[PDB]
């Protein structure tokens, strides 16, 4: 209901942990579970390559349609960029209904 | 050649877009007066008060003449939008031209 693909076998959870490094144990040996860590973490890149088919538009309409576009007008920022500070916007919502078709 | 009773053509108006190519075809009915009763006649700027800039010799001819030269002969206000949203360039490749349907 939130929109987007309902799937029986979605992509699959991929889960990522740091594998625990214990700090120096004492001389003598003690059955309680250990609760001494050197602290660390992680850091990597990831790549997500997606293949995606696409339905073309066969209509026979004569008028032009509707399309997104951005506005032509001159502005203070330039919309989906960076700003002065480096922070990433994204302007609006946009959909994917654009063409037509008869009903 | 066919009859009196057989069409020598179809009508065919279509967009085809395969590819880098993008195929137009036009189809439109004429009517072809008689022009200058099938005469030929020199006309000039001759006795119309002209400007000097504006003086001209020449003729007039009985034919007429097809003229496809415009975009719109060829492309819908949609097939526009599709060329000039999706591409960075175009140029005309090959062209087909036919005549039918005659009625005298």
């Amino acid at each position: 209901l939130m929109g987007g693909f309902g799937l029986k076998n979605p992509p699959p959870q991929i889960l990522i942990k740091n594998t625990p490094v214990p700090a120096n144990p004492p001389a003598e040996f003690s059955a309680t579970k250990f609760a001494s860590f050197i602290t660390q973490y992680s850091t990597g890149q990831v790549s997500v390559e997606i293949e995606w088919e696409l339905q073309k538009e066969n209509s026979k309409r004569w008028n032009p349609e509707v399309q997104y576009t951005s506005n032509y007008a001159k502005s203070a920022n330039v919309d989906f960029t960076v700003d002065n500070n480096g922070l990433y916007t994204e302007p609006r919502p946009i959909g994917t209904r654009y063409l037509t078709r008869p009903l | 050649a066919d009859g009196v009773g057989n069409a020598s053509g179809n009508w065919h108006c279509d967009s085809t877009w395969l590819g880098d190519r993008v195929i137009t075809t036009s189809t439109r009915t004429w009517a072809l007066p008689t022009y200058n009763n099938h005469l030929y006649k020199q006309i000039s700027s001759a006795s119309t008060g002209a400007s000097n800039d504006n003086h001209y010799f020449g003729y007039s001819t009985p034919w007429g003449y097809f003229d496809f030269n415009r975009f719109h002969c060829h492309f819908s206000p949609r097939d526009w939008q599709r060329l000039i949203n999706n591409n960075w360039g175009f140029r005309p490749k090959r062209l087909n031209f036919k005549l039918f349907n005659i009625q005298v």
